[PDB]
């Protein structure tokens, strides 16, 4: 007669690492690293992302005519942008403080587009002629839909003095521009006046832009250059425009209705018709693991990102042959 | 392992003990079988469950990357931003891999310890009344039926 | 006859956490996290802070007339500034490279204010008239005490050519400004000349400021704008001013006597009449704990900040019922 | 605990031993009482004192936050600065919380170990000359007065 | 140490055992000498070798500093860059110093454990047939020549 | 008859630390921290560094006449620059976006210098006269060898309109400058025209530089100022220069042949005639230790830098007296 003390073995094949020994087979284990995703872009808690497709954030906000899908966009959860969007800045140029603007957007979920200066508000200047073939809409010469390229009327550019007051509770993103012609002839041709300026004033902004007229490389068959500026107009503040030519003028501006947690994620993926609690640029995650190794840049209720290939905890004991 | 019981003086585990993590095998005239020791098994279950929860909790405040863009003439700050985000992800990856490695070893040893403590508990009861075989087993000097056997298991003997 | 081995228990209620078990009662323990502070701003090793109160760093250095408490300040240990100081920049504007200046200050403990260009040094221009009602002192129109708002004399603004040499061993902080009027009439009214410039030269500085004259929102009943610039004039170097109007000119400058470890801390607290070895924005710390969880931004001999609610080490053993 | 003595085969501590951390209780015709074992207590005191000092030292070079300001159009760098300062404070908070957690468990086990080693030291002396009771106690076969008792305590016997 | 054997019940090491880390000394009519126990020594060698390799590997992805320059009016970002690079070098220095400290203690205890397990393996064989001396030694009751001695060493006895 | 269990001791003096005990003597140990270096600058895998000596990166690229050792430099592995190079910018000035340029260099191993605009290409302007005594070569007034200081010919400065096309596959670093005279007389003297501009155009660059003419401190006996600009000209793009004076013009430009991992290290050391796999600013490292405590800024197959004085692992056991 005999009594013995002993411990459990089973048919487990599960392995864990230690400091002194790799691949110990254990009776029980708990994997804590999520290695799988669904490979799609999905809604975040019901709320669909803004998927730009072939349009850049610049192309969207300025209203590139190739970006009409985004004339009026609903509240989003995050924004998706391709690494190199083709439809950006159809007329060549720069977008001043572009990355600081993008940064504001990562903390915004909704815009509401409102008209601030009506196109049929210009009596002394030609609005309807500021169009290029580099910005085509339906086979015809067109232009950024939210700004108005003002040209001389009956060979005259009177000094513009226009002003907008913010009678919205909300903050308002205002965008304008300046055209840099490539020679003295073009300046005469479009604006009449040789020496011009655009001056912008708010309670915190003291701007005076002057056209830089020089010969430069053609970009998409164009030597001219557009340079776009922006400001956030506080509620109850007024923006004061004054220019005698080269002025690309506000028509539409954006009301910042909702501030929400958001990002601009870089992804070549298109919409996947799914819902998720956790989105990466490569696919969505559904799991109750503490960690995952999909991608660092997530949004939602997400596991923590590690660079591991494997994270497995022992729970049971060393399993015997 | 540190405590010398698991895959040490007790050569291997028991497929036939489906019942719990540690227990007894007995063998006499009436028959033989396995019985899990539920107290130390449950104690083991609680410890490992809390460890997993402690590990998960302690890690709920790791670094989260934020998307952040820079123009062509901000390369110094872009790179700074890169090496900063990667730097943290490396610190946390190391933190996580090592915590798992060190704790995995602690867990294996804990099981060993529990097996040794249970072995010793029985050894301290039996004393002279049985031959310690060297292999996890005790051979009785005077016949020991099921109720005597039950008696060792619950911690009453003699 | 019996001998037994055993261990200590006592009446301790002290608890420590482990990986496998929370709230283990131990016979002895050592708490290592300081959770307490005295809630006051105090001197640091005898040396009183500079407590700005309602004045901002700009308001102090330019010498806003509401900031007279700080005409001449003794060596400090750190500086305290409120989150939104009311007395900053009484005449609306900007302070150029303001945060890089603030950054220099965090490594400075003492200024000594010296006169570089005397107000009664201007023969050809009117000094005593450059004053606004937006900068009041004792019910009267006043102005930043350290800079001189120069106006035309007998309807003339001759070109100014003034120069200062640094015959101090020390570095010297020099401050100047420019006025941006809101129309052509004001330019004529104050400076006579339509088209002006301020030009500043040192051995490393090549500056030319030009007034940006545009219509903009009233701020504290003002449409004009002041824009202040600064440089650190090295010892034995000379600053060369040259302007034909809009020049807000140095009267006083600051000698940087002492460089010491310091910070500008943000705090709404006022002076507490205490001494301490360790100051946080919320109160001072006196302890020999290794850690504390008061606030990240301390100055002095301080424990290390952690975000914990509790850090307790076991020293004794598991205490029994 | 790992070593099976504290709140294991020795069921509970001694309120009556005010004297040190580990020791003996004895009981005979002349009376009974407690005596701390000073060597292992002091050894225990040194280890724990060095651990605390090691822990404090190793942490004297944590990250210190520096105040740092940014204007309205430097939001990317302000945020970078924020996430950098918070990132380190999180790394150090985790470092500190885990070091305490892991070391607290090491300290408890160390005490257990010391109790077991002291138990075994006495067991190895007594050998046959006493019945090992199973509970931390040894019952002598031949009468053992105070000087005999003192004899076990100092490590001389027979 | 935790397991009570090294510099505990076995008072000191053996200069005369050049052969391995743990082993036996024997002494009888024919003579006396040392013999390394190769199985547990090799087991010890493998564990420590893997630990060193694990430690080195886990650290191969530390933070690398990059040279980075800034002009006179970029002092905020220069300082940010400084405190960021130093911050990581401090995290890694602490990581490395503590891993070594904690693991050094684990290694010492592992050796102790191995010595105790080997002691117990022999104790479980000898049983009654020898007096346990209290010092790492077993004194035989019936004469034990070299082949009997070899018999304890390989794990066959009686 | 007696058998005993025991363990090894030897004559080891090697010590390791633990949490509970410092200086434990162990039978065996493994030191893992490299504390030694050879104190020289060496080649990295056969490939010699670019050792600037007394020349700064600016002095090298612009071709300061004191930097002739670097007229044509072979592929390097890293670049070495002293903390305060004496031969930088012989004619006083600034180098625009200098640190962003230095940053490009840390990812470049080879330049090949090619002539873009030949000096004997200027028919209407005097090239050979743009020289200063502050930039001497062999006792004579000289100038940056890679840029041409153009002066008026027969009292005239015709508008320059010059253009370069990149018919190299490679990227091309192009450098130019502008001269800021210290008075109206010097402007007349050198360039004839009072009011000048330099305008630079590529497909992404829209530049117009205007001379800032003011009185300022002499630096190395000079009141004038040079300000140098740069761009990376993409392959198949053209740079368009246009100026009527103050133009410091491209003669030579750099072809970016090879992109390699590199750094600019700061070191006062000179060449050591050695080879190494791992270089620090203080000396080279040859070891198979995982860590080292030499210097943070290394290049090559390097151990990881820690701030420790000592890192020693136990392998053997506690060694007895
Ligand atoms: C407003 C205007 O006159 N637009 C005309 C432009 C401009 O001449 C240049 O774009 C000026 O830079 O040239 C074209 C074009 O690009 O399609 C036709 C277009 O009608
Ligand atoms: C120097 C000067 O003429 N100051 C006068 C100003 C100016 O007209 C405007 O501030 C110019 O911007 O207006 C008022 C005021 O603000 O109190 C009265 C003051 O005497
Ligand atoms: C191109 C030219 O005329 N260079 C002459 C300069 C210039 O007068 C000033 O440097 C202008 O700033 O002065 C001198 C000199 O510095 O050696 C002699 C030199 O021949
Ligand atoms: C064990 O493994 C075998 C084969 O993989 C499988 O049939 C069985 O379901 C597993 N679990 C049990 C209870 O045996
Ligand atoms: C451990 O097992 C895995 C199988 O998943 C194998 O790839 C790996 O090489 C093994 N590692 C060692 C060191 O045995
Ligand atoms: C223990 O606790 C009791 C009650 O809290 C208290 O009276 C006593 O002073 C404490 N210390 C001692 C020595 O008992
Ligand atoms: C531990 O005790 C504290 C009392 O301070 C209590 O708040 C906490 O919930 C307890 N935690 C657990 C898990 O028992
Ligand atoms: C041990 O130390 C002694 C003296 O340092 C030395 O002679 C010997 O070579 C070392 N190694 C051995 C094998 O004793
Ligand atoms: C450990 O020994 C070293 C000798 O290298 C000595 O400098 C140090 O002070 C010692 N530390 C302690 C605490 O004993």
């Amino acid at each position: 007669d005999q009594i013995c003390i002993g411990y459990h073995a089973n048919n487990s094949t599960e392995q864990v690492d230690t400091i002194m020994e790799k691949n110990v087979t254990v009776t029980h284990a708990q994997d804590i690293l999520e290695k799988k995703h669904n490979g799609k872009l999905c809604d975040l808690d019901g709320v669909k992302p803004l998927i730009l497709r072939d349009c850049s954030v610049a192309g969207w906000l300025l209203g590139n005519p190739m970006c009409d899908e985004f004339i009026n966009v609903p509240e989003w959860s995050y924004i998706v942008e391709k690494a190199n969007p083709v439809n950006d800045l159809c007329y060549p140029g720069d977008f001043n403080d572009y990355e600081e603007l993008k940064h504001l957007l990562s903390r915004i979920n909704h815009f509401e587009k409102i008209q601030i200066i009506p196109k049929s508000s210009w009596s002394s200047h030609e609005a309807s002629l500021g169009v290029s073939s580099v910005c085509p809409y339906q086979g015809k010469s067109s232009f950024f839909r939210n700004v108005v390229w003002l040209i001389k009327k009956n060979s005259t550019y009177p000094t513009i003095k226009r002003s907008y007051n913010n009678t919205n509770q909300e903050d308002l993103l205002v965008l304008w521009g300046i055209h840099h012609p490539n020679d003295a002839a073009e300046q005469t041709k479009l604006y009449q006046n040789p020496t011009t300026y655009i001056s912008v004033g708010t309670s915190t902004l003291n701007q005076r832009l002057v056209p830089r007229i020089a010969t430069r490389s053609k970009v998409n068959g164009q030597s001219g250059r557009m340079e776009f500026f922006w400001t956030i107009l506080k509620p109850n503040d007024a923006i004061n425009f004054e220019s005698n030519g080269n002025f690309i003028a506000p028509e539409y501006a954006y009301k910042i209705v909702k501030k929400g947690d958001s990002t601009i994620m870089k992804s070549e993926l298109e919409y996947g018709n799914c819902n998720t609690k956790c989105q990466t640029p490569m696919g969505a995650i559904n799991s109750s693991m503490p960690f995952h190794n999909i991608h660092p840049l997530t949004i939602g209720e997400c596991p923590k990102y590690v660079k591991s290939n494997r994270l497995v905890l022992a729970t049971g004991l060393r399993n015997s042959p | 392992g540190l405590f010398g019981a698991i895959a040490g003086f007790i050569e291997g585990g028991w497929q036939g003990m489906v019942d719990g993590w540690y227990g007894y095998h007995h063998s006499n005239e009436q028959g033989s079988g396995y019985a899990a020791d539920k107290e130390s098994t449950q104690k083991a279950i609680d410890g490992v469950t809390n460890k997993v929860n402690s590990i998960i909790d302690k890690m709920n405040t790791q670094f989260e990357a934020v998307g952040r863009e820079f123009n062509n003439l901000e390369r110094r700050i872009e790179n700074l931003n890169k090496k900063m985000e990667d730097g943290f992800l490396d610190v946390w990856t190391y933190n996580a891999e090592l915590l798992v490695l060190m704790e995995n070893e602690r867990t294996l040893d804990f099981h060993d310890s529990n097996v040794k403590n249970l072995y010793d508990k029985v050894r301290l009861q039996l004393r002279d009344n049985a031959k310690e075989l060297g292999n996890g087993c005790f051979e009785f000097y005077h016949k020991c039926d099921n109720e005597c056997m039950e008696s060792v298991r619950n911690g009453t003997y003699d």
